[PDB]
């Protein structure tokens, strides 16, 4: 189950 | 023993035209169970193990929305990083990310991780405490500050110690017939005369799972590394793994040499003698 | 911009026996960047129905792929794996040896 990944570098 | 759930993500910029090539794969231990490829027509997360097909339409929909959103995150990252590293718009560049969680033999959270690379080099990683970051260079200090300010570590920590472990446990149970089955290596030795006076002995381990294994030669009960060759563990293609180690010996002295095999599928280590 | 040259192993899924169907594998690993050309050859000729695994990577960020096809080992037929990559001047070709 993936985590939501909204944080950009 | 512990078990792991890990996701691997690769995005490759295409400076000539269009969006980056994005490939995502999920593993439980050494078993792939899902994939997404931006170049595939389905545009969906797809199953790669029978036990994940136990999950209904709601799973595939939710995983697809997240994985597509992750692809756009990487697309943004590639543009940002080109700027951080003062690179031109004409070369192709790579971002890689891996994250996941482990449960221990007690089936409780053991460890979490989240690592990021740019052009094949460490960029930023979450530390073992799941509270702070390791930046490899000054560009990554920018990301570390941005992520500290937005409390990214806390968000990821809640996932790693929560949802991530809960779903790993769910997968392990659903897939127990294979995920929690150990396949001991099937071992054998081959013998090849290289001359009238010496021979190669090759000790084979086949069809084993998981991938971790140790093969070693001894001569008269002592470890022998000189005059041996050891290949990297390699996938058989049916979900199992293979390895061999060889030694060159004088003809007639084969009996001095023993192959030792260590694997979690074995009650105790095996000792082979020709 | 790190560049790493691929490691190649060519081998069969099951112990090889002349006349008995099997799977020929070419495992490429330790390479970067990810763009790579991999072909399986029969008698120096590209085999057409070759599949591959989904791109993944190791702890040092180096990539790996498995290319594979069904085949039947014979006395007379020769097999190989042909790999091209930005790090190689021309394709590297490794002949299949049933004992390795």
């Amino acid at each position: 189950n993936l985590v939501p990944m909204c944080a950009t570098v | 023993g512990s078990h792991s759930m890990r996701y691997f993500f690769t995005s490759v910029s295409r400076p000539g035209r269009g969006e980056p090539r994005f490939i995502a794969v999920g593993y439980v231990d050494d078993t792939q169970f899902v994939r997404f490829d931006s170049d595939a027509a389905s545009q969906r997360m797809e199953p790669r193990a029978p036990w994940i097909e136990q999950e209904g339409p709601e799973y595939w929909d939710g995983e697809t929305r997240k994985v597509k959103a992750h692809s756009q995150t990487h697309r943004v990252d590639l543009g940002t990083l080109r700027g951080y590293y003062n690179q031109s718009e004409a070369g192709s560049h790579t971002v890689q990310r891996m994250y996941g969680c482990d449960v221990g033999s007690d089936w409780r959270f053991l460890r979490g991780y989240h690592q990021y690379a740019y052009d094949g080099k460490d960029y930023i990683a979450l530390k073992e405490d799941l509270r702070s970051w390791t930046a490899a260079d000054m560009a990554a200090q920018t990301t570390k500050h941005k992520w500290e300010a937005a409390h990214v570590a806390e968000q990821l920590r809640a996932y790693l110690e929560g949802t991530c472990v809960e779903w790993l446990r769910r997968y392990l149970e659903n897939g127990k017939e294979t995920l929690q089955r150990t396949d001991a290596p099937k071992t054998h030795m081959t013998h090849h005369a290289v001359s009238d006076h010496e021979a190669t002995l090759r000790c084979w381990a086949l069809s084993f799972y998981p991938a971790e294994i140790t093969l070693t030669w001894q001569r008269d009960g002592e470890d022998q590394t000189q005059d041996t060759e050891l290949v990297e563990t390699r996938p058989a293609g049916d979900g199992t793994f293979q390895k061999w180690v060889a030694v060159v010996v004088p003809s007639g002295q084969e009996q001095r040499y023993t192959c030792h095999v260590q694997h979690e599928g074995l009650p105790k280590p095996l000792t082979l003698r020709w | 911009m790190i560049q790493r040259t691929p490691k190649i192993q060519v081998y069969s899924r099951h112990p090889a026996e002349n006349g008995k169907s099997n799977f020929l594998n070419c495992y490429v690993s330790g390479f970067h960047p990810s763009d790579i050309e991999v072909d399986l050859l029969k008698n120096g000729e590209r085999i057409e129905k070759v599949e591959h695994s989904d791109l993944s990577f190791s702890k040092d960020w180096s990539f790996y792929l498995l290319y594979y096809t069904e085949f039947t080992p014979t006395e007379k037929d020769e097999y190989a794996c042909r790999v091209n990559h930005v790090t190689l001047s021309q394709p590297k070709i490794v002949k299949w040896d049933r004992d390795m």
